[PDB]
């Protein structure tokens, strides 16, 4: 999961 | 991520970047980190892209049901507390969120709540949230006044995200800008850092660390 | 299926009464009379035993008066077995409160929970109600001395003096006649026994057909003592007021 | 006695048939579907003049594009409305779109026969469900406690229904304007109502694609009432 | 969460013009101990499918029982059980693939790699693989374990793409399979000399050959190898 | 669990167990609610076949649900405790999650919902209780008065009464209450409430309770003399 | 210890034009240093003019595609045969993915088709259901090789108008299907050159208002 | 009479009256017809309306690409049973990659209905179904009754006055059974069969409902202007 | 399937009687006479072993049962109901007392537990009341000797002496004449044997009479030695022979  | 929101004389400014990363890999430069919950409510996203996106659009559905049942728009306090009580149920499961619930109601006035996945919920006038929060804070704090004109407030918010986008490796892409008033939220555009940096450098004379 | 054999214990009559509650009350009306009288300096519980046999072990016996905690006792009219179920519940409930708050349970709070249990048997579960009415006698530092009653409906009310079981009509009339607010305990003891003496269905009131208890501040200074009378102590108090 | 889920010798569910009797005792509700919108009107029927009539809520929003009117044991409708609203909002969450009116109605109707020895009896209330969606346009549905629902161009339910339905049979045509339909609901209501129709004991509402579901204020309805008498007097 | 105890090594297979061949040795190893020698690892289902299994033998025996119960269940209230409603290889595979993926998803896998070989009712060749992770794939040649490393390169020399299948006879393909089995006996420390082989042909049906042996082995050159570098005698 | 469908439909479309629950309300002591311009008053009859009562400790008939809302009732007393507890719990839960006390309408809708639930659930009978719920929404000065009943229907009332002889006192209020001009003050409103109760009650002795609720959590119960004064004052205007 | 995940390699790529969209993926399937198959398709016609690929751990990819195809089936059954719009598919797939937030599908998902105005659309998902519409996305093993090429050639990033002093950007414009297939083919041959898990074959599904067409091309087999 | 209180009670002649009363709701249902050749299978259903302002209740439901049914009686019960069929067809695909045999569909419905005829508290289903489909052994028509009895037929009909059509089909058998490779002719025969059950009414454009499935036709439903071709 | 009888089968009639309890007492009335007498240094409980067939071996049917080493029980009414009550009574003495306090329960408390079980059969769903009245004789350190009667309702009372069943009315009268607070245990056995002859029709010997005592500790009945604080069971069943010895000096 990519994050911001 | 870098996101901010601050209260002032003329309502609330909300500004966010648009970068998503997986490690050092830049996954996207075009993420919409502000969610428009209703015409008087905004949510900002930082942390897990899916976690934020999913639960904040879920939050919108819960706010809609409130107004069907209660014949009245939900308070910022109550909307923020739905999200914070939700994530508190998941505490320890590994959700990753740093969010701000921003809006106006007649009973509250313009209001900002910081809500994160440890279950922290704070009312306040200024917050910056994300890996670039400190960079945004540095600019924002050192130019913030309650009396900023709507024009200046919008620029400071935009400039603070730019600052963070530049220094923080994990922030960038573009700035998204909102202004929230007694009449609801107003969108103030998407601003690519590609062009915004050079425009600001030239016009403001800042960023002298950079080869012009 | 089994619907055929269901009495439907928790329904309304066309008049809006609860059959089973009414019929339980009818059952209680043939039970040994129990009386509570509240004084300024204590409380009396007096109750008549369901007609004795000479061979009954009367001193190691208990049918009417039960200790709930150190500050609260009850007098029973109805099915003894039903009452014990409720009594142990009440005793446990008292201890939960003490454990939680480090303070003895206020009398009403105990009375309410027991009455709430009874109420439940009249609204859900399809079971028969408890065929019991209680007189609660107790002390707490909010209201001091208190008398309450509860019945199978789970309705409860507070009293200066009250009777339950048989001949409450005659008994209530007599208490109403002679009761007065400034009364001491020892006067209330006399009133209780004189009332039973006149309402009894027996030929004459003797020690062996009675249970008796007081709740006084009559220990030492600002604290309370329950006295459940031994048979010999009742025999004496029966002489002391000239009924024998 | 006898099971709640029992069939009669005619092959009908006793409990469902008996709930239909309870609905006949209900206050009147009427809906008319046009190409410009769907109107929903009801008889408030205050049981005493002291009761504040605006607190009588027999027309109800489900979503922006769906509205509801009821007749019968109206307390039974709370959970049906609650289910409807959840079903509508949930659908939008799962699919990022508006839920179809028929799908909504079918979802509510699925609740109906979930009773037995699940709930203890059928609902004692019928529903008129009116909305718009892009596929099938403006729609009106009559949802019964049998689990059956019918689409209608116009429909009346409640005590005055058989009289009002015969009237709707004559008056409805495929080209009614919204304004014609509003008047018509008002007219037919005044006919079958016990007491004299005014803006306090009847209520109107519509759903249009453009502005969604709106309940009319008493000021607006009072004027359509006035406009209706002047139309009838004038011929 | 498991660990395989008694295990079977490679299962190898390929398509040819009219059908499919599949083979596997008759060994059940117990670590480095070659414990059991009469183990059949090819299980025929009907007369149109063979299921070859490697990995944990206790789980293989469980799968045998599932397949034999599946045949029983398919016959129930089915007057066309030995005709139009007979079990196809694609049905048997999908069933197994479903189970394998469910068991991995419950963190309690069947510790196997499976190849389902057969001919569909329309005459098409079926060859598909599934393992403990529920991973599935099809290819003109399939092998498990060391077979994947040593058999596939040899079998793909014969059938390298789809178009090579019509050009491949059953004699050619059986040769390749049998040769591949010899190589594995040279090089896999957990292989045996004895094996079974099955052909499912769209005309001749199922031929199941037991008690095959690796033959024509080259060992003679071993005598010329003295020492490990400098030693002469 | 005990499952029986006790509340079911009869051939004429009636639910007899709900209707018989209404009969239990009819037998209950009278309760009346009247809302002024700026207050709401709750009056309750207490049946006077009872002396030797201890009024200090005997459950009062008006209950605070929260500090700004009160509930009274007619019908089965034990049943009413269950509804009051549930209502009280919901009031605190609403504050916890919404960070605002309940509106009177919300709390009424909740109690009503509970009552309705008991009319179509297996193994339970309906509540033999109708309620009057009154108070002021938070930060609001417009008075609220609602009524609920065993079926679950609820609505708003300028004034209303329930219990025995409620039709006599509803009769009274219907001719004595002006929608246009509600009792402009506390004093005025309390009086109208006591008058309506005197149509049915007996002596205004230990027979009438009055509780007044003003805005911002201002609730006070009148005691005997304060009520007694009202009784005395009306009969002296009566001989005319 | 049993590891419930594996990595089957391959790579996928979606590009959207004005009135069409493509979803391409190589046909190679691998584990470790072995080839499992040189032709195992991983881009699928899901009905309602939606194509879908879920690349990474194939078992998870297949499960997800199966579930979505099934979701389309029931959408018809429950909503009177209504067409499932690409935006609605995307949101539905988010819930499919996020439903397994605490035991994720190890896949990068891309879907392609037409939006409700008939314009080409590509949606991409992270493994737990974050999603976003784009002109452009590569996913899977060679994503990092191909994606920056697409930024440059599809969205004209870092490209300026000659002689404008780096002041006027190359103006954005839709690409023809012929141009898009050229970028796809070059993207995959380049990816095949430098990534060991990419090769064997390339399958492209093109989606227009007349349906779904396929094109296939050989890729280097080493 | 004393023995019709529930499904768990036999009468003294060995009858189940609640099941028989369930059968009765089918008889009050609008007529529907099934018939098949060797290449196709057709459903025709007369739809019923509430009045002239209402829609005409749908009586045909798709179960899979190769299967579907028509209903007569309680419609919600058809919804429950058709939904069960959709699931069973579905399960066969996902797990075995196998299209569900129409015969198995029949057996599965029988067993589902039967459970509700032997246990206290439940009730029999109040609907009859005609199931058509095309599978690995060709075209099929089934008749389902809520007693649990399922029957495979060349043709049949259920609902009020279905005896007219069922007689017609009984004579016509040798003709319609051999309408192979001609969809429109099989449908025509079906429409004629249903016409033998009409009284005081005839088939209008928003009254008639037809469905067909077969060798190279997915189960599809025709309503409205799409059936005008056949009136 | 399963128990769908979750509602009470005992309910109040309009007169206030609980029918099933009354009817259960009627079943006890029918039952064979049993009695108990309390002496100063013991308790005796006795009943008639009224055999079903003379082919039956009535030593195999014990009407008087050990519950704890110091507590015994006898009954009148329905035998099978009594048997399962003894099973339940023995177990509850352990689970709800001995396993908690490391000692056997006092008589009143074990009685209290049996009463609870019988009360529950009077109110719980899908059951009828027990068709028996028990007499429980026992000893414990702080209460001494005691005798209790337990009825189908769950009610229990302490007795000096009483009788239940068939000829209870007559037998209770007999016991009022003979009982005094100075009875030594042997005198109580004797009175019990006299009282029981009134109500027995046929043979009256040690094979038709079942009789047990709660008296002195019996070290010889313990089964082991070496713990001097463990002194043995106070419960003892009199043998066929022991009874006949007391019938000759009757
Ligand atoms: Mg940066
Ligand atoms: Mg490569």
């Amino acid at each position: 999961a990519p994050a911001x | 991520t870098t996101t901010l929101a601050f209260r002032f004389q003329g309502g609330i400014i909300v500004a966010v970047d648009s970068r998503a990363t997986a490690g050092n890999w830049v996954a996207s430069q075009t993420v919409k980190k502000v969610i428009e919950i209703n015409p008087f409510l905004l949510g900002t996203m930082a942390g897990g892209a899916a976690d934020c996106q999913f639960w904040e659009t879920w939050l919108g559905s819960q706010c809609r049901l409130h107004e069907l049942r209660e014949k009245e728009r939900i308070s910022v306090a109550a909307a923020s507390k739905i999200l914070s009580n939700l994530v508190y149920q998941y505490k320890g499961a590994g959700l990753s969120m740093g969010t701000m619930i921003c809006g106006y109601t007649r009973k509250e006035g313009p209001t900002i709540y910081y809500v994160d996945s440890d279950g922290t919920r704070l009312k306040g006038d200024i917050f910056c949230v994300g890996s670039g929060q400190t960079f945004a804070y540095g600019v924002l704090d050192s130019n913030y006044k309650w009396d900023l004109s709507v024009e200046d407030a919008l620029y400071l918010g935009k400039r603070s995200i730019l600052a963070a986008a530049h220094r923080d490796a994990y922030s960038g892409g573009s700035v998204n800008l909102y202004h929230v008033t007694e009449d609801g939220w107003i969108y103030h555009g998407n601003h690519d850092v590609g062009e915004l940096f050079w425009k600001v450098k030239e016009e403001e004379g800042s960023f002298n660390n950079v080869i012009g | 299926g089994s619907r055929r054999y269901d009495s439907r214990t928790t329904i309304f009559s066309p008049e809006g009464r609860l059959y089973q509650v009414e019929y339980a009350l009818e059952s209680i009306s043939h039970a040994g009379t129990a009386i509570g009288i509240m004084a300024s300096d204590g409380i009396v519980l007096a109750a008549e035993r369901k007609v004795t046999s000479t061979l009954l072990e009367q001193d190691t016996s208990t049918e009417k008066l039960y200790k709930l905690n150190d500050k609260i006792a009850v007098a029973v009219a109805g099915l003894t077995a039903d009452a014990e179920i409720l009594i142990n519940t009440a005793r446990i409930h008292a201890q939960n409160y003490l454990k939680t708050y480090n303070e003895d349970i206020p009398v009403e709070i105990l009375v309410r929970r027991l009455s709430d249990i009874k109420q439940g048997y009249t609204q859900h579960g399809g079971l028969r109600p408890f065929g019991v009415s209680f007189i609660y006698a107790g002390y707490d530092d909010r209201y001091g001395y208190q008398l309450y009653t509860s019945n199978p409906s789970g309705n409860y009310t507070g009293w200066k003096a009250i009777s339950v079981g048989a001949n409450t009509s005659a008994a209530q009339t007599l208490l109403q006649m002679d009761y007065k607010d400034d009364m001491k305990v020892d006067d209330a003891i006399e009133l209780a026994l004189k009332t039973l003496s006149k309402t009894t269905d027996s030929s004459a009131l003797t020690y062996d057909r009675l249970e008796f208890a007081t709740i006084r501040k009559g220990a030492n200074d600002g604290e309370v003592y329950q006295k459940i009378f031994k048979p010999q102590e009742i025999k004496d108090i029966l002489v002391k007021t000239g009924i024998t | 006695d006898r099971g709640v889920s029992t069939f009669s010798p005619e092959g009908r569910l006793f409990q469902v048939e008996y709930s239909l009797e309870a609905i006949k005792l209900g206050s009147t509700a009427i809906g008319i579907a046009t190409k410009e919108g769907v109107v929903l009107g009801v008889e408030k029927r205050a049981t005493s003049p002291l009761l504040e009539s605006d607190s009588i809520e027999k027309i109800v929003e489900i979503d922006r594009h769906i509205g509801c009117a009821m007749s019968g044991l109206t307390a039974d409708a709370r959970s049906m409305i609650e289910h409807a609203r959840t079903a509508a909002v949930t659908h939008n969450l799962y699919y990022d779109e508006d839920i179809n009116v028929e799908s909504l109605t079918q979802s509510v109707c699925d609740l109906a026969l979930r009773f037995g020895e699940l709930m203890s009896r059928p609902f004692g209330v019928a529903l008129l469900i009116a909305g718009h969606d892009a596929d099938d346009g403006y729609q009106l549905f009559h949802a019964e406690p049998s689990g059956t629902f019918y689409r209608y161009n116009a429909k009346a339910i409640g005590s005055g229904s058989e009289g009002a339905q015969a009237e709707l049979l004559n008056e409805w045509h495929s080209s009614l304007t919204l304004k014609e339909a509003e008047l018509l609901v008002l007219k037919i209501l005044k006919q079958v109502m016990e007491e004299k129709l005014d803006e306090n004991n009847a209520q109107l509402s519509c759903i249009t694609k453009q502005d969604g579901f709106k309940i009319y204020d008493n000021e607006k309805t009072a004027e359509l009432i006035k406009e209706l008498k002047e139309k009838e007097a004038a011929e | 969460t498991q660990q395989p105890i008694v295990t079977g090594t490679s299962v190898i297979s390929m398509k040819y013009d009219n059908g499919v061949i599949i083979a596997a040795d008759n060994l059940g190893s117990y670590g480095s101990l070659l414990r059991f020698n009469g183990v059949e690892r090819l299980i025929p289902v009907g007369d149109n499918t063979v299921v070859g299994i490697s990995g944990d033998i206790s789980d293989m025996q469980h799968i045998e029982r599932l397949l034999k119960d599946l045949v029983t269940e398919n016959a129930y209230d089915n007057p066309l059980a030995d005709a139009e409603e007979a079990l196809e290889p694609s049905y048997i595979f999908e069933y197994l693939a479903t189970v394998m993926y469910q068991r991995r998803s419950k963190m309690n896998p069947l510790w196997n790699a499976i190849i389902v070989a057969g001919v569909q009712s329309n005459g098409d060749q079926f060859l598909r693989y599934v393992n403990l992770l529920g991973v599935t794939y099809s290819s003109p040649t399939l092998a498990t374990g060391f077979g994947a490393h040593m058999a596939n390169p040899l079998l793909r020399k014969v059938v390298d793409r789809e178009s090579d299948i019509p050009k491949t006879t059953v004699q050619v393909a059986e040769e390749a399979i049998v040769n591949a089995m010899r190589v594995l006996y040279y090089r896999d420390a957990r292989s045996s000399r004895n094996f079974s082989l099955a052909i499912i042909d769209k005309n001749t049906g199922l031929t199941f050959k037991k008690n095959l042996q690796v033959e024509n082995m080259k060992w003679d050159f071993a005598k010329d190898i003295k020492g490990y570098g400098t030693q002469k005698i | 669990g005990y499952d029986r469908a006790l509340s079911i439909f009869s051939p004429d479309g009636h639910i007899f167990q709900v209707e018989y629950a209404l009969e239990a309300v009819k037998r209950g002591t009278c309760a009346v609610g009247v809302k002024g311009k700026n207050c709401v008053v709750l009056g309750c009859e207490r049946r006077s076949t009872l002396k030797l009562q201890d009024t200090r400790i005997t459950p009062s008939k008006v209950s605070k649900i929260d500090s700004h809302v009160v509930l009274s009732f007619s019908g089965l007393n034990a049943d009413s405790r269950i509804l009051i507890e549930k209502a009280r719990v919901e009031a605190q839960s609403h504050r916890l999650t919404l960070e605002d006390p309940v509106t009177v309408e919300y709390l009424t809708r909740y109690v009503a919902g509970v009552q309705q639930r008991y009319t179509q659930s297996g193994g339970v009978r309906p509540f033999g209780v109708s309620t009057l719920i009154a108070g002021f929404d938070p930060r609001d000065d417009e008075p609220k008065l609602y009524q609920t009943e065993p079926s679950g229907i609820y609505s708003s009332w300028s004034a209303q009464t329930i219990g025995r002889n409620s039709k006599t006192v509803r009769e009274f209020l219907e001719k004595n209450y002006d929608r246009k001009e509600p009792p402009a003050t506390v004093e005025e409103c309390v009086k109208l409430t006591v008058r309506s109760l005197l149509e049915v009650v007996q002596t205004g002795a230990k027979n009438i309770e009055i509780t007044v609720v003003k805005p911002d959590s201002d609730i006070v119960a009148l005691s005997s003399e304060e009520i007694n004064q009202y009784v005395t004052q009306i009969e002296q205007e009566k001989q005319e | 210890q049993f590891n419930p995940y594996g990595d089957n390699g391959g790579t996928i790529l979606g590009i959207a034009g004005e009135d069409f969209a493509v979803l391409a993926g190589d046909t190679r399937n691998i584990t470790d240093y072995s080839i499992n198959s040189r032709y195992e398709p991983k881009v699928f016609d899901c009905g309602d003019n939606i194509v879908m690929s879920a690349n990474g751990f194939a078992a998870d990819g297949d499960a997800l595609v199966k579930r979505f195809k099934n979701s389309v089936k029931w959408y018809h059954f429950d909503h009177n045969d209504k067409k499932l719009s690409i935006n609605s598919a995307a949101r539905n797939i988010q819930h499919l993915l996020y439903g397994k937030r605490f035991f994720p599908y190890y896949v990068h998902t891309i879907i392609a088709g037409l939006d409700e105005d008939g314009k080409g659309a590509v949606y991409s998902f992270d493994p737990v259901g974050s999603y976003e519409r784009e002109q452009c996305r590569a996913g899977g093993a060679a994503a990092s090789l191909i994606m920056p090429f697409l930024d440059n050639q599809v969205n004209f990033k870092n490209q300026y108008e000659p002689g404008t002093n780096g002041k006027v950007k190359k103006p954005l414009k839709y690409l023809s299907v012929e141009e898009v297939i050229k970028l796809v083919r070059d993207s995959f041959t380049s990816a095949t050159e430098r990534h060991i898990q990419v090769g064997d074959g390339l399958e492209i599904l093109i989606v227009t208002k007349d349906g779904v067409r396929k094109e296939f091309y050989e890729l280097k087999r080493d | 009479n004393n023995y019709d209180g529930d499904t768990v009670t036999f009468s003294p002649t060995g009858r189940l009256f609640q099941v028989e009363y369930a059968l009765e709701a089918i008889k009050q249902g609008s007529v529907t017809v099934g018939l098949r050749s060797n290449t196709h299978a057709v459903l025709v259903a007369l739809k019923r309306n509430a009045d002239e302002l209402s829609s005409y209740q749908k009586k045909i439901i798709k179960c899979d690409e190769h299967m579907g049914l028509s209903l007569a009686g309680l419609a919600p019960d058809a919804r429950v049973l058709s939904n069960y069929l959709r699931q069973q067809c579905n399960y066969s695909s996902l797990v075995f990659n196998r299209k569900l045999a129409v015969e198995r569909a029949g057996h599965l419905l029988c067993d589902k209905a039967q459970k509700n005829t032997q246990s206290y508290g439940g009730r029999p289903y109040g609907v009859g179904l005609l199931i058509i489909g095309y599978d690995k052994s060709g075209a099929h028509l089934l008749e389902f009754q809520p007693s649990g009895n399922v029957t495979e037929l060349y043709g049949t009909a259920i609902g009020a006055r279905s005896q007219g059509a069922k007689t017609y089909l009984e004579r016509t058998l040798d003709t319609f059974i051999k309408i192979d490779g001609n969809p429109d002719e099989l449908i025509k025969a079906g429409v004629e069969a249903i016409s033998q059950s009409l009284r005081d009414e005839s088939l209008t454009v928003d009254n008639l409902s037809i469905a067909i499935v077969g060798k190279d036709t997915p189960f599809t439903i025709y309503d409205g202007e799409a059936v005008a071709k056949y009136i | 399937m399963t128990d769908r009888y979750s509602f009470s089968l005992t309910t109040f009639s309009p007169s206030g009687k609980l029918g099933q309890i009354d009817y259960a007492l009627t079943a006890v009335k029918q039952g064979v006479t049993s009695l108990g007498i309390k002496a100063t240094n013991g308790v005796v409980i006795a009943t008639e072993k009224k055999s079903s067939s003379p082919l039956a071996m009535s030593e195999t049917l014990s009407k008087v049962s050990l519950l704890t080493p110091d507590i015994g029980a006898v009954y009148s009414g329905m035998g099978p109901d009594y048997r399962v009550l003894v099973d339940k009574s023995r177990k509850v003495a352990h689970t709800s007392y001995k396993r908690i306090y490391g000692e056997y329960p006092p008589t009143k408390l074990l009685v209290s537990e049996v009463a609870k079980i019988m009360q529950e059969a009077t109110q719980s769903g899908g059951v009828r009341p027990f068709g028996v009245s028990l007499l429980i004789a026992g000893h414990d350190e702080f209460n001494g000797f005691s005798l209790y009667q337990v009825d189908p309702s769950g009610s229990y009372f302490p007795w000096k002496a009483t009788a239940i069943g068939k000829g209870s009315v007559a037998a209770k009268t007999f016991l009022e004449k003979r009982w005094n607070d100075e009875l030594e245990l042997e005198d109580a056995i004797h009175i019990a044997l006299l009282t029981l002859k009134e109500s027995v029709e046929g043979e009256f010997n040690g094979d038709t009479i079942e009789l047990a005592i709660i008296g002195d500790e019996n070290p010889d009945l313990l089964g082991y030695t070496g713990i001097p604080t463990d002194k043995g069971p106070r419960f003892r069943k009199l043998t066929s022979q022991e009874i006949n010895d007391r019938l000759e000096a009757l």
